[PDB]
């Protein structure tokens, strides 16, 4: 009587597979608002 | 460094940043 092939495997070996990686790429930056100008003057000198 | 936390929502004015009806005739 031939003997059966052995298929067993231990839990690490068929759970804990080498993963895939997540997305590396996750680029995030806020822009810059456009600067406004300035336009004071001061009251002395308006007028004065 | 992800700043998200300081993400504006205000503008150089302090302010804030841009985020029916049937009428009767």
């Amino acid at each position: 009587p031939p003997t059966l092939p052995f298929h067993g495997e231990s839990a690490y070996r068929t759970d804990y597979v080498p993963k895939p990686l997540p997305e590396v790429a996750k680029p995030v930056e806020v822009k810059l608002p456009p600067t406004l100008p300035f336009n004071a003057q001061s009251c002395y000198r308006s007028e004065y | 460094l992800y700043a998200l936390r300081d993400h504006l929502d205000s503008k150089l004015v302090p302010n804030q940043s841009t985020d029916h009806t049937n009428v009767l005739s």
